[PDB]
């Protein structure tokens, strides 16, 4: 019973993939997607290999598919469980886009973390006020998770 | 009492004070934002410990970032408390395609001019809906309906908007729409083919339907908000523009000033900056309007990646004014006057030193108000 | 029925708003009483956000409750 578009998205990204990202429908659930996001060159998370798990809801397209990391991140927008803080899966998702869209803006996230609210998030304090030492916990965080866990 | 004299003066005390420019005392401040952050605070240990902590990591003293709330700051100083609720009387005038209307709108004296753009905010899903279902005051809006005689629009307030279609026609394109997924879906998916299938091409059909009606109704939403300053100078052409403003997470007045961005949109000219602005509104190109809406509107510096990706502006969009002259006389006198109850509840040699203090108070009336809060276990 | 807006500043206005209407509604007639546009608010009813395509009659919302508007956000 799967919808014609998401049959067709899927054949779309399976043959033009967006550079630096892995993405396959699951073998059971084509509303599953596997993802699998390269390190962005020049950023403290260059070198390492994130894994996130991305889910077509039931109302999709109408509404934003859910993504969420998998592998640990040191990220100012991604909290403890691993969620986006982006404005695509919030309020202003628009059936005009698409998955390749949320593909691209959390490749585009990984090179330019976006300021965020200081409470309820250490690493977004720490990001805006001592930069230089949370890239530093970037790196660490991205050899100690990101590296050899594929 | 120069038209650039208050130009240099509400750039200088913007840069300098932020927050401080609103008159807002700091206990005030302080009182109001506990209010959002005592969720923050934790309840086990020192609770003088726990509230340093999320009274250090407040942004309480930080300027807004709110272009509607930057642009009716500016009108306060500028015209005063009273002219500026009287310019608020007044409706916005929306632009040609050659701006030609504002052009006119500018005679040789010192002038505010106060931009409402909106963003056109059209319906972009549908429904089939049996007529004895359709309850208008209760269904999702924003939203066409397509029933078995009659294709309408349900619009943001209530009102039922009919489209102008035959009953044979909905009856057509009713029993075309079939599959189950498709009865409640998107107007204009990208994947859909109209060559395809028979109902995929009803699909599409209603959607250069709808988007042909869409275009005679009212479906525009403000989408940012700025204001300029037009000085008084000896005409030729020395005359120039200096537009002020802010944007939602993005800056602030501030860093629009520190980033002299507005000296950046000044050397545009009157014309250049007007004829590029009408511009924005006419194009339907959709990666060659987001070059000029972030040329325009983004931080100082970031003209080149404020418009990308998802970012990019797609929705069409219109841009409205209106005017009033200014009296610098009344002007500085409420400059100055901020700076003298800033200079007396909070003196100091630097403007970075008194804005300390500001936030040391704050700060102060903050944590005395957490702590009598979190009493309450 | 009154319901009452607040910001960070201090200054509270008064609305004219029924249960039947939306949060885009009730940010429309923030835009005709201060000027400020839908899509720079974000509006908080006691630590919860409003989304934009909800009512006034799915958010538990009631005849005079104070909504908390924000006008700075950062992140989201």
């Amino acid at each position: 019973g799967l919808p014609r578009r998401i049959i067709k998205e899927t054949q779309r990204l399976l043959a033009e993939p967006v550079p630096g990202i892995k993405a396959e429908p699951d073998e059971s659930n084509a509303r599953y997607f596997h993802v699998v996001i390269a390190g962005p060159q020049d950023s403290p998370f260059e070198g390492g290999t994130f894994k996130l798990e991305l889910f077509l809801p039931e109302e999709y397209p109408m509404a934003a598919p859910k993504v969420r990391f998998m592998t640990k991140i040191y990220h100012p927008n991604v909290d403890k469980l691993g969620r986006i803080c982006l404005d695509i899966l919030k309020d202003k998702w628009s059936p005009a886009l698409q998955i390749r869209t949320v593909l691209l803006s959390i490749q585009a996230l990984l090179s330019a973390p976006n300021p965020d609210d200081p409470l309820a998030n250490d690493v977004a304090e720490q990001w805006k006020t001592n930069e230089a030492q949370a890239i530093e916990t970037a790196r660490a965080w991205t050899r100690l998770y990101a590296m050899n866990n594929i | 009492k120069t038209g650039l004299h208050v130009h240099e003066k509400i750039k200088h005390m913007v840069k300098n004070y932020g927050t401080m420019i609103t008159g807002i005392p700091a206990e005030i401040l302080g009182q109001n934002e506990a209010e959002i952050s005592v969720g923050y605070v934790k309840k086990m240990g020192n609770m003088k410990e726990n509230i340093a902590e999320v009274v250090r990591k407040s942004e309480m003293t930080q300027p807004t970032n709110s272009a509607g709330k930057a642009s009716n700051e500016v009108c306060d100083l500028l015209l005063g408390t009273e002219g500026a609720s009287e310019f608020e009387k007044s409706s916005y005038q929306v632009l040609s395609g050659d701006g030609s209307n504002l052009k006119g709108s500018l005679p040789n004296k010192n002038l505010l001019v106060r931009v409402e753009m909106d963003r056109f905010n059209a319906p972009q899903k549908y429904q089939k809906i049996k007529r004895e279902e359709f309850n208008p005051e209760t269904a999702e809006k924003n939203k066409i309906y397509l029933l078995e005689d009659q294709l309408v629009y349900l619009d943001i307030f209530g009102k039922v908007i009919d489209l102008g279609q035959t009953s044979d026609t909905c009856h057509r394109l009713f029993n075309a729409i079939t599959t189950p997924f498709y009865q409640n879906y998107i107007l204009y998916d990208e994947y859909i083919d109209p060559e395809e299938s028979a109902e995929e091409a009803a699909m599409f059909e209603m959607g250069e339907i709808v988007k042909a009606k869409m275009k005679n109704i009212d479906c525009w939403t403000a989408t940012h908000s700025f204001t300029i300053f037009v000085p008084e100078s000896d005409s030729e052409d020395t005359r120039t523009l200096y537009p002020y403003q802010a944007y939602w997470t993005s800056h602030t007045l501030q860093q629009w000033f520190s980033g002299d961005k507005d000296e950046k949109l000044s050397r545009l000219g009157i014309d250049g900056y007007i004829e590029k602005l009408a511009l924005l509104g006419t194009t339907t190109d959709s990666k060659i309007r987001s070059s000029i809406y972030g040329e325009l509107f983004s931080p100082p510096g970031k003209e080149h990646v404020f418009c990308t990706g998802m970012n990019e502006k797609f929705s069409p969009l219109r841009v409205k004014f209106k005017v009033t002259e200014v009296n610098p006389e009344i002007a500085l006198q409420n400059l100055e006057e901020v700076q003298e109850f800033i200079d007396t509840n909070y003196p100091g040699e630097n403007a970075k030193d008194q804005c300390e203090l500001y936030k040391i108070k704050a700060q102060e009336a903050m944590t005395k108000q957490l702590e009598m809060r979190l009493l309450i276990e | 029925m009154q319901i009452f807006v607040k910001t960070l500043t201090g200054k509270t206005i008064t609305l004219e708003v029924e249960p039947s209407d939306t949060i885009e509604n009730v940010k429309a007639k923030i835009q005709d009483k201060e000027g400020i546009p839908p899509d720079q608010q974000r509006l908080i009813f006691a630590g919860k956000q409003l989304e934009d395509g909800r009512t006034l009659s799915d958010y538990n919302i009631q005849k005079e409750s104070t909504l908390h508007l924000v006008l700075r956000l950062r992140g989201c």
